[PDB]
DNA sequence: ATCTGCTTTGGGTGGGTGGGTGGGTTGAGGCAATT
DNA sequence: AGCAGAT
């Protein structure tokens, strides 16, 4: 009755909508029919034009109205693609105000509602029925049921004597769909005073699964429903659209999500004659002075390149900074914004931190007693950074239990039955504080750094920052600082974090250089006169070296030589990078050594 | 109708190709001659396609409606091959029908654990990946047959599960009826009746090939009838099935979620393993070629890790030890191991972990631990409950997993006293001895180690004894054959012959990519270095067919190497003992078997001697 | 409950079996003498012996009056066999030859006093 | 006297507004006190 | 299937 005089009301949106010569509906309908994509994503600002009576009715009773709206999508797609195919999915986009997450309670019940959090943990996809197909008992009588998984149904209870409940299912002529169940957490700066952040239940449908991965922040349309597990009912949201600054398909998958529009964009700021100095001039912007620093997280946010030689041995293509300094250097700092501009990256702070916190931990499924196997932050950040503060608080084991996700990038189980080699490729930068708090020049390097040599010829760099009280320098970052606190370039001289972020993607999955000869021999000279450098000094001080150079800090020095190259999507790295990487690793690694 | 329609389709592909025919034959042959080969068929997908095109479809996208037609007309061409004169009792009440199992080229229908979705249910896939759980294999009832005493007649029961056919059916609960239809008292025969075994296992996508930042995934299959012992943990594995989906899923009133999905799981076909290579006459004829050359074990060590410089001594060990040694029992009870365990010990940047990766990639069985990473019960076994039947029992760790081949330990070092203990253990007895929740056994762990540790320090002091730069137990270090030690000591020409090796090594690109590409099946049945594969048949020849045995001469060389090394004045990086002996002749042993020799002979006792002498004297 | 025909004929088989017991021989039969000693309650085990039934089995070839194969027949199916046995040596059981205290068992004073009421129901 | 109807084993195809003085018991990981 | 209740 009136759900006939629905479904003709959204089907003539689908084919009357023209915003000026185009019909953006009808003609989206084919574009997404055409690469077998069953879906129609519909903005409601395009719907509250057509007829605002609509908008009301799919806004007074979403789980009801919905389900009309999709078959509706499904008509119209026959018509346009079949001349005399599922029901079609119904993603919705909306400009309305973002309910904070803490705030959604009983006045929010069966209404759409927009909201924005961090996803923590993604299920196992399950299957869905949406068309089964039954038999009776006793009579064998067969029929068939069509559910939409908009809940506000169970097989019947009396058949159509036949005892009750009399209907099996025939499952080789059923129809099943995919489902997933997400946990949504609060961003932390949301939360209330004195709160621990509070999590959510969000379930998605067919072509919204495998969109997010777990710490992506995302901003969600959906339902704010309840389901019953005395009369109390748990609260869920059924997503209707996910939006997401992370394109996680392009950095699972291939490369996409850059669009050519975009992609051209991409290339032309590549072809800047001075892309290193913007670059570097955007990190930080509010952090006076140390551009050598800032470089070198350039270089690591940049990454080398990974080699798979035909015998099986892999190549680390991954660069790891160590920040050691006197306290006020702004290494904190620098950490916390390295988190921000990377597209996936952790901060995790050493003293609150523990073996299994990071890499992987084992844990007991309560219901099935089964153990299994739960990320931690080095699995949480692969393929991007992580950022571990106070680096000198973590304790002997917790640090010893980083060494070869550092290096070899996997993390060995043999735990509980359970055993495995995970996967992390993370790239480690690290703040850390001498013995005695300051770097006391009177002691010598031995007594200031209790780093053992095996944890510290993993980084590839070591920037050894002291502060030292020079009056213009002061009166320098004394007036920054001012200027700072009291007080937008934009001119071709530094990029927002938006798009450094998707430069930094986009040069990761299309770029890998390699070096010409000239580059080798270049390298292979210095490695020469470095490792005799340090057998001088040392042959000088009965002590041994505190700060190793092995062949790892060669394999760094070539890192940071194709980290350079891929800045500019340049194919081949050339000496003119060389001379660059030379320069760092002997503004950082070889100063730390001399001292 | 259509069923018997499909029935003779499937009876005029048979007959079209004859090769299934005469296979069936020469398995009825030889069941007759006697231990017993299944009842199952091997058919290619792609004969099929070429013979029928909407068999063939059918078969890949309704297997439910086509699958039993094809095994029920081969059942029937078998029985019309059939020729037995006297059929037993128990055959001819048993329910032995032929299976069918596929092979060739799954078009789209190749998947692993995390791309199967709610698409592919009631279709015919193959799936990769590891098998990480085994239940215990319980028989199945199928058939139950009784005898009426009175009434002098048998009569039998036909029982159906939703795992155990294709097509639905009302479920039979298996209670065994009592009462004939007349009232008469029913006695059950057990000996006719038909019970088959059935096991449920778990395969989990391949760890490296998961996507950033996700844990792998899995899926379970089940197993009946021939196919049940075919896996154990930690096999690769590819298996064919029909992806299915059971129960009601929450449609019953019972369970008020309403927000639970359906059960799902595959019926395998086939199991194909992914761990032995099989030799040809080629391969034979040039290993022994090969090996005839007098310098075959330079060229074999050499070609170990072709990309780490140096090393020379450390990677003959590796062979040696990937070849073994001959295990010896003595009536008495003194049983004498034939493995080769290796420790390095050095300072940072040595290559340790790199020669431990190529181990565990080369050798045909390897699992891989750390220090930190593994624990004590995760080494031996763990005390778990069998879902399918609620069973206590063990499952496996790495060290019993591990059986017949190696364990690659790395940061050695870094374990704690505990987990040390059942290392110590293992190594001393080659078992594993388990009291825990009311269970007494001895696991086999018949494994070489292979470990890699860092000195106290971080870095090896030369003027401070041995003892104090190792911080293991003297106890734990006399079970290792050769104790390594390796420092990076600076030197000219060492540095730049090093580092041109490193450059030359970064420029590799593989074929079938541009400059600046960054590195990223088709079928199911199926002084020059030598190729890794051509070395994995090597040691598998020889370590397969050959079992050398000792002669008076290498005896003496052996005899005068001991006495000279015990008693020398020059000290040594390990301390000499009698195990010293067994590594002697355990050294020389493999050493023959590397040129697949029936003896010991002198130049083996002298490579043994040499190898040992470098690692004790450098 | 439909059934079949399985080449397989207990009347033969017990006949064999009471044929095995009352005349295999290896002194009289060594199975009638196991039997004398149960009854006379010294013995309380009877065990079969698959070596012997395939002897007995040979031998009646021999003599060339084949019968059914008993020991396969045991194997293949051997719950029902334990019971055909047993009726057999129930219905061979020879009496006993040194008296015994019957009265003190209760079971048969129970089983007289059942023969007396059953007689007097009789009677009735 | 007949017809109608609920619930087990023990286990996650009942659960955590029923709990652990109603049983399902090893394995791992974090924390205080002990060192 | 055994036992607990309403007509
Ligand atoms: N250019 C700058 N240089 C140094 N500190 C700065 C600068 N700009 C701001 N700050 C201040 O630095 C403080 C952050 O501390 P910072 O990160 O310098 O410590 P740290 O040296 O890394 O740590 P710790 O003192 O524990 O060793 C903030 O108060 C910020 O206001
Ligand atoms: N001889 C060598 N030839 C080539 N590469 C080498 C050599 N020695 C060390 N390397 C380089 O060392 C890098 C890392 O060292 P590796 O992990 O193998 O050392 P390790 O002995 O296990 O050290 P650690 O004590 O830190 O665990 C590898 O990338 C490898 O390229
Ligand atoms: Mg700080
Ligand atoms: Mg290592
Ligand atoms: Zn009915």
């Amino acid at each position: 009755d009136d759900n006939t005089e629905i479904i003709k009301s959204f089907k003539n949106f689908i084919l009357e909508f023209r915003l000026d010569s185009q019909f953006i509906y009808r003609d989206q309908l084919r574009n997404n029919i055409l690469v077998k994509n069953y879906s129609l994503t519909v903005n409601m600002e395009h719907l509250i034009g057509y007829n605002e009576d609509i908008y009301k009715k799919l806004s007074d009773e979403p789980s009801d109205i919905i389900p009309l709206f999709e078959t509706a999508i499904t008509q119209v797609a026959k018509r346009i693609s079949i001349l005399s195919l599922p029901t079609f999915q119904l993603i919705l986009n909306s400009n309305a105000n973002q309910i904070p997450l803490r705030d959604l309670d009983s006045e929010h019940v069966s209404k759409i509602v927009r909201l924005s959090g961090i996803i923590i943990s993604t299920s196992v996809l399950s299957s869905r029925a949406t068309y089964l197909s039954i038999m009776c008992r006793n009579c064998r009588h067969t029929t068939s049921i069509t559910i939409n998984n908009f809940n506000s149904v169970s097989l019947p209870r009396s058949c159509l004597n036949c005892g009750p409940d009399p209907y099996i299912i025939i499952h080789e002529s059923s129809k099943f769909i995919d489902q997933q169940f997400l946990k949504l957490q609060e961003i932390p700066e949301l939360v209330p005073v004195g709160e621990m952040p509070r999590n959510l239940t969000m379930t998605c449908d067919r072509y919204l699964t495998n969109k997010v991965i777990p710490g992506t922040r995302v901003t969600i349309v959906g339902i704010y429903s309840i389901y019953n597990s005395v009369a109390i009912r748990t609260p869920y949201i059924k997503i209707l659209g996910i939006q997401s600054d992370v394109e996680t398909s392009s950095i699972w998958n291939s490369v996409t999500m850059f669009t050519e529009e975009e992609e051209e964009e991409f290339l032309q700021l590549s072809r800047n004659p001075k892309l290193y100095e913007i670059l570097t001039n955007s990190i930080a912007p509010s952090i006076f002075g140390n551009e050598d620093i800032k470089k070198a997280i350039v270089c690591l946010l940049m990454g080398g390149s990974k080699k798979i030689l035909p015998d099986g041995m892999r190549l680390r293509g991954d660069i790891n900074v160590l920040l050691l300094g006197d306290p006020g250097t702004a290494k904190s700092q620098l950490l916390k914004f390295v988190e921000k501009v990377s597209p996936i990256a952790v901060y995790t702070s050493g003293k609150g931190s523990s073996a299994a916190g990071l890499t992987a931990s084992v844990q007991r499924d309560p219901m099935t007693r089964e153990f299994y196997l739960e990320g931690g932050a080095m699995v949480l950040a692969d393929g991007g950074v992580v950022c571990i503060d106070e680096f000198d608080k973590m304790r002997d084991e917790d640090r010893v239990a980083i060494h070869e996700a550092m290096e070899q990038q996997t993390i060995s189980i043999a735990k509980a039955g359970i055993t495995t080699v995970l996967n992390s490729r993370t790239s480690v930068l690290a703040a850390a504080n001498p013995i005695y708090g300051r770097y006391d020049d009177l002691k010598s390097p031995g007594d200031n750094i209790d780093f053992q040599t095996t944890i510290l010829s993993r980084f590839d760099m070591i920037f050894i920052v002291k502060d030292d009280h020079n009056e213009e320098r002061d009166i320098s970052i004394a007036n920054h600082v001012i200027n700072i606190h009291t007080g937008q370039e934009e001119n071709g001289s530094e990029i927002s974090i938006e798009k450094m972020k998707r430069y930094i993607t986009y040069c990761r999955l299309k770029c890998a250089p390699r070096l010409s000869p000239q580059a080798a021999e270049k390298l292979s000279s210095n490695f020469v006169t470095i490792r005799k450098q340090l057998l001088i000094n040392e042959l000088e001080s009965t002590e041994r070296s505190s700060i190793p150079i092995t062949i790892r800090q060669l394999e760094a020095i070539i890192r940071i030589t194709e980290s350079l190259a891929k800045l500019e999507l340049s194919p081949i790295a050339q000496e003119r990078h060389v001379d660059e990487a030379i320069r760092l690793f002997q503004a950082s690694t070889m100063d730390a050594a001399s001292q | 109708a259509v069923f018997g329609d499909r029935v003779r389709r499937f009876q005029e592909f048979l007959d079209t190709f004859t090769s299934y025919r005469d296979s069936v034959r020469s398995i009825q042959v030889y069941n007759s001659n006697n231990n017993i080969l299944p009842h199952r068929i091997i058919i290619s997908l792609d004969d099929l396609r070429e013979f029928d095109r909407s068999f063939w479809s059918g078969i890949l996208v309704e297997p439910a409606y086509f699958i039993p037609p094809a095994e029920k007309a081969l059942t029937d061409l078998a029985d019309s091959m059939d020729d037995v004169p006297h059929p037993n009792a128990s055959a001819v009440s048993s329910r032995h029908p032929w299976k069918l199992s596929f092979k060739g080229s799954f078009g789209a229908h190749a998947l692993s654990p995390r791309t199967l979705t709610a698409q592919h249910l009631n279709k015919l896939v193959s799936v990769e990946g590891i098998v990480t759980k085994t239940s215990l294999v319980r028989p199945k009832l199928i058939r139950s047959v009784h005898y009426a005493a009175k009434t002098g007649r048998f009569h039998y029961r036909d029982y159906t599960d939703a795992t155990t056919t294709l097509t639905t059916r009302i479920p039979t609960p298996a209670i065994y009826p009592t009462e004939d239809t007349e009232g008469n008292k029913l006695t059950t025969e057990y000996g006719y009746s038909t019970f088959i075994d059935h096991q449920r296992i778990t395969v989990q996508e391949m760890p490296e090939m998961a996507p950033a930042g996700q844990l792998p995934r899995s899926i379970d299959v089940i197993l009946d009838d021939d196919l049940v012992d075919k896996t154990k943990p930690g096999d690769r594995v590819n298996v064919v099935g029909v992806f299915k989906s059971l129960g009601a899923g929450g449609m019953n009133q019972s369970n008020s979620n309403t927000l639970i999905g359906f059960k799902t799981l595959i019926l395998g076909n086939t199991v194909y393993p992914l761990a032995r290579q099989m030799l040809t006459d080629f391969d034979i004829r040039n290993i022994n070629k090969l090996s005839k050359k007098k310098d075959i074990f330079d060229i074999l060590s050499q070609s170990l890790a072709p990309s780490i410089y140096g090393h020379d001594h450390i990677k003959k060990a590796i062979l040696l030890m990937l070849m073994g040694g001959v295990e010896k029992n003595l009536e008495n009870g003194s049983h004498l191991r034939g493995d080769i365990n290796i420790l390095m010990v050095g300072d940072p940047s040595t290559a340790k972990s790199q020669l431990l990766r190529f181990v565990l990639n080369t050798a045909s069985l390897a699992i891989a631990t750390t220090g930190r990473g593994s624990s004590g019960v995760g080494l031996t076994a763990a005390v778990t409950t069998d879902r399918e039947t609620g069973e206590r029992r063990l499952e496996a760790g790495a060290m019993v997993l591990a059986d017949r081949g190696v364990v690659c330990i790395d940061e050695f070092d870094k374990m704690t006293d505990v987990d040390r203990v059942a290392i110590h253990e293992v190594m001393e007895q080659q078992t594993v001895t388990i009291a825990k929740a009311g269970i007494h056994t001895t696991l086999n762990a018949r494994c070489s180690v292979i470990a890699a540790a860092n000195p106290v320090f971080g870095q090896y002091d030369v003027n401070r004894d041995p003892h104090q730069n190792i911080a293991l137990p003297d106890s734990l270090l006399s079970r290792f054959d050769l104790l390594f030690v390796v420092t990076d000591d600076i030197n000219e020409i060492r540095d730049r012959s090093i580092s041109e090796h490193v450059l030359r090594t970064h420029r590799y690109l593989p074929p079938g990519y541009l400059e600046g590409e960054p590195v990223r099946s088709l079928a199911v049945g199926e002084p020059k270095l030598v190729t890794i594969p051509f070395l994995r048949k090597y040691v598998q020849y020889a370590k397969e067919r050959v079992i050398p045995q000792l002669t008076q001469e290498a005896i003496n060389v052996i005899v005068k190497n001991y006495t000279d090394l015990r008693n020398d004045d020059n000290t040594k990086k390990s301390p000499i003992t009698a195990r010293t002996l067994e590594t002697l002749i355990r050294l020389a042993t493999a050493h023959a078997k590397v040129r697949l020799s029936k003896t010991v002979n002198k130049v083996d006792a002298k490579v043994a001697a040499n190898l040992l002498r470098f690692a004790l004297l450098g | 409950l439909p059934s079949i025909q399985l080449p397989v004929d207990y009347n033969n088989l017990f006949n064999e079996i009471t044929d095995f017991l009352v005349t295999f021989k290896q002194k009289g039969p060594k199975y009638m003498a196991m039997l004398q000693k149960v009854a006379n309650r010294e013995l309380n085990s009877v065990i079969i012996d698959l070596d012997d039934i395939l002897q007995y089995q040979n031998e009646k070839f021999l003599q060339g009056t084949q019968a059914d194969d008993l020991v396969s027949a045991i194997q293949q199916n051997a719950n029902h066999f334990t019971e055909l046995f047993c009726r057999a040596i129930d219905n061979n059981m020879p009496l006993p030859t040194k008296e015994i205290d019957y009265k003190d068992d209760v079971l048969d004073v129970i089983l007289n006093q059942r023969r007396l009421r059953n007689e007097r129901m009789l009677s009735d």
